């Protein structure tokens, strides 16, 4: 068993920024994992690839995944609409982790956020599952367009994405 | 404040 690898190749306004690659922590949370990975690869016939981060917040996280209506209330996983919450053996410990947005309890649909500092309010609440393995450069740039209030400022969006490993 | 919702974002 090895975890899988997956990447986003993203862009600014059509202009690709560079590759951020993820490990995926299939072997804590195999079903979270398994969505996030199958929604990178589009098998199913939706997922990731062109949509974007509607909400990046400097200092605090990047979020997306709302490949549905782009703006937060959309997505869904590859389970259905939504899923419970699988576990919270992990925190949000630091830059670099993968979780899960959510709107409550077991409501986890497609929508995730890349965490730019430690957030340890959200454990216990987000299901973490994942961290940035290459590319923390690129989401140090994306952040770059981000706001207090979450507005980007350019569109910032997943041009490709798929596994690696 | 500083949550990661979908749908209502609270302060």
């Amino acid at each position: 068993m090895v975890n899988p690898t997956v990447f986003f190749d993203i862009a600014v306004d059509g202009e690709p920024l560079g590759r951020v690659s993820f490990e995926l922590f299939a072997d804590k949370v195999p079903k979270t994992a398994e969505n996030f990975r199958a929604l990178s690869t589009g098998e199913k016939g939706f997922g990731y690839k062109g949509s974007c981060f509607h909400r990046i917040i400097p200092g605090f996280m990047c979020q997306g995944g709302d490949f549905t209506r782009h703006n937060g209330t959309g997505g869904k996983s590859i389970y259905g609409e939504k899923f419970e919450d699988e576990n919270f053996i992990l925190k949000h410990t630091g830059p670099g982790i993968l979780s899960m947005a959510n709107a409550g309890p077991n409501t986890n649909g497609s929508q995730f956020f890349i965490c730019t500092a430690k957030t340890e309010w959200l454990d216990g609440k987000h299901v973490v599952f994942g961290k940035v393995k290459e590319g923390m450069n690129i989401v140090e740039a994306m952040e770059r367009f981000g706001s207090r209030n979450g507005k980007t400022s350019k569109k910032i969006t997943i041009a490709d994405c798929g596994q690696l490993e | 404040x500083l949550l990661v919702t979908a749908g209502i974002v609270l302060a």
